[PDB]
Protein backbone atom coordinates (compact mmCIF):
# COMPACT_ATOMS: atom_id res chain seq x y z
CA UNK A 1 0.00 0.00 0.00
CA UNK A 2 1.05 3.89 -1.14
CA UNK A 3 -0.52 6.35 0.56
CA UNK A 4 0.16 9.92 -1.00
CA UNK A 5 -0.19 13.71 0.90
CA UNK A 6 -2.05 15.17 0.14
CA UNK A 7 -3.92 13.18 -1.25
CA UNK A 8 -4.40 10.77 1.58
CA UNK A 9 -6.58 7.48 1.26
CA UNK A 10 -9.58 7.64 2.92
CA UNK A 11 -9.34 6.65 6.31
CA UNK A 12 -11.85 3.90 6.50
CA UNK A 13 -14.75 2.85 4.20
CA UNK A 14 -17.18 4.84 6.79
CA UNK A 15 -20.53 4.83 7.37
CA UNK A 16 -22.74 5.67 4.57
CA UNK A 17 -22.45 1.88 3.47
CA UNK A 18 -25.18 0.11 2.23
CA UNK A 19 -26.76 -2.84 4.28
CA UNK A 20 -28.04 -4.35 1.80
CA UNK A 21 -30.29 -7.58 3.51
CA UNK A 22 -30.39 -9.34 6.74
CA UNK A 23 -30.30 -12.95 4.80
CA UNK A 24 -27.40 -14.13 6.73
CA UNK A 25 -29.08 -16.63 8.43
CA UNK A 26 -28.19 -20.46 7.48
CA UNK A 27 -30.84 -22.89 8.78
CA UNK A 28 -29.48 -25.71 10.86
CA UNK A 29 -30.21 -29.12 9.26
CA UNK A 30 -31.75 -31.24 11.57
CA UNK A 31 -32.68 -35.06 10.05
CA UNK A 32 -33.17 -38.78 10.46
CA UNK A 33 -31.15 -41.16 8.05
CA UNK A 34 -32.17 -44.96 8.07
CA UNK A 35 -30.35 -46.99 5.26
CA UNK A 36 -31.82 -50.83 6.47
CA UNK A 37 -32.61 -53.14 3.53
CA UNK A 38 -32.70 -56.72 4.23
CA UNK A 39 -28.69 -57.64 3.54
CA UNK A 40 -28.35 -61.07 2.06
CA UNK A 41 -25.23 -63.08 3.11
CA UNK A 42 -23.83 -64.00 -1.03
CA UNK A 43 -22.73 -62.36 -3.96
CA UNK A 44 -22.14 -64.08 -6.76
CA UNK A 45 -18.84 -63.72 -9.17
CA UNK A 46 -17.45 -65.81 -12.03
CA UNK A 47 -14.31 -66.64 -9.89
CA UNK A 48 -13.16 -65.06 -6.63
CA UNK A 49 -10.01 -66.57 -5.07
CA UNK A 50 -8.39 -68.86 -7.36
CA UNK A 51 -4.80 -68.97 -8.58
CA UNK A 52 -4.92 -70.80 -11.89
CA UNK A 53 -2.09 -72.88 -12.96
CA UNK A 54 -0.22 -70.69 -16.21
CA UNK A 55 1.30 -74.40 -16.98
CA UNK A 56 1.09 -77.60 -15.01
CA UNK A 57 3.48 -80.00 -14.67
CA UNK A 58 3.18 -83.05 -17.10
CA UNK A 59 1.81 -85.95 -14.24
CA UNK A 60 1.39 -89.72 -14.54
CA UNK A 61 0.35 -93.01 -13.34
CA UNK A 62 2.40 -96.39 -12.96
CA UNK A 63 1.88 -99.74 -13.83
CA UNK A 64 4.57 -102.80 -14.41
CA UNK A 65 3.96 -106.64 -15.41
CA UNK A 66 5.26 -109.43 -16.10
CA UNK A 67 7.35 -112.66 -15.88
CA UNK A 68 11.06 -113.58 -15.90
CA UNK A 69 11.41 -115.80 -19.99
CA UNK A 70 14.03 -116.21 -21.99
CA UNK A 71 15.24 -118.44 -25.28
CA UNK A 72 19.19 -118.30 -25.36
CA UNK A 73 22.52 -119.00 -27.82
CA UNK A 74 25.55 -119.69 -25.93
CA UNK A 75 28.88 -119.14 -27.09
CA UNK A 76 30.82 -122.66 -28.15
CA UNK A 77 33.39 -123.61 -25.56
CA UNK A 78 37.10 -122.39 -26.70
CA UNK A 79 41.08 -124.16 -26.08
CA UNK A 80 42.12 -122.79 -22.58
CA UNK A 81 45.02 -120.61 -23.13
CA UNK A 82 47.46 -120.48 -19.70
CA UNK A 83 47.15 -121.39 -16.09
CA UNK B 1 0.69 -99.77 -58.64
CA UNK B 2 -0.13 -99.05 -61.99
CA UNK B 3 -0.69 -95.61 -63.47
CA UNK B 4 -3.69 -96.53 -64.60
CA UNK B 5 -6.38 -99.45 -64.78
CA UNK B 6 -8.11 -99.81 -68.22
CA UNK B 7 -11.87 -100.73 -68.68
CA UNK B 8 -11.72 -104.39 -68.20
CA UNK B 9 -8.38 -104.64 -66.57
CA UNK B 10 -7.23 -106.16 -63.29
CA UNK B 11 -4.19 -104.35 -61.82
CA UNK B 12 -1.99 -105.60 -58.51
CA UNK B 13 -0.54 -103.22 -56.39
CA UNK B 14 1.98 -103.67 -52.91
CA UNK B 15 2.12 -101.02 -50.60
CA UNK B 16 4.18 -100.83 -47.14
CA UNK B 17 3.93 -99.32 -44.06
CA UNK B 18 6.16 -99.09 -40.95
CA UNK B 19 4.10 -98.47 -37.89
CA UNK B 20 6.62 -97.11 -35.73
CA UNK B 21 6.93 -97.90 -31.48
CA UNK B 22 10.66 -96.67 -31.11
CA UNK B 23 11.40 -93.60 -32.52
CA UNK B 24 14.37 -95.28 -34.62
CA UNK B 25 17.10 -98.32 -35.11
CA UNK B 26 19.10 -96.37 -32.67
CA UNK B 27 17.04 -94.18 -30.37
CA UNK B 28 14.34 -96.30 -28.17
CA UNK B 29 12.15 -93.66 -27.40
CA UNK B 30 8.41 -94.44 -27.37
CA UNK B 31 9.76 -98.32 -27.43
CA UNK B 32 7.38 -101.25 -25.94
CA UNK B 33 8.04 -103.39 -23.30
CA UNK B 34 6.04 -106.49 -24.09
CA UNK B 35 7.45 -108.93 -21.84
CA UNK B 36 5.53 -112.22 -22.19
CA UNK B 37 3.00 -111.85 -19.75
CA UNK B 38 0.13 -112.14 -21.39
CA UNK B 39 -2.09 -108.90 -21.70
CA UNK B 40 -2.19 -108.45 -25.39
CA UNK B 41 -1.34 -105.52 -27.69
CA UNK B 42 -4.21 -104.19 -30.35
CA UNK B 43 -2.47 -102.91 -34.17
CA UNK B 44 -5.86 -102.01 -35.55
CA UNK B 45 -5.75 -101.74 -39.38
CA UNK B 46 -8.96 -99.80 -41.33
CA UNK B 47 -8.39 -101.06 -45.13
CA UNK B 48 -9.47 -99.28 -47.99
CA UNK B 49 -13.19 -100.90 -49.42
Amino acid sequence: ALINPQFPYAGPVPIPGPAPTETMPLLNYRVEGRIAGIQQARQFMPFLQGPHRAVAEQTYHAIGTGIQMGQTFNQPLINTQEG
Amino acid sequence: APATIAAGATGELTMYYWVPLAYSETDLTGAVLANVPQSKQRLKLEFAN
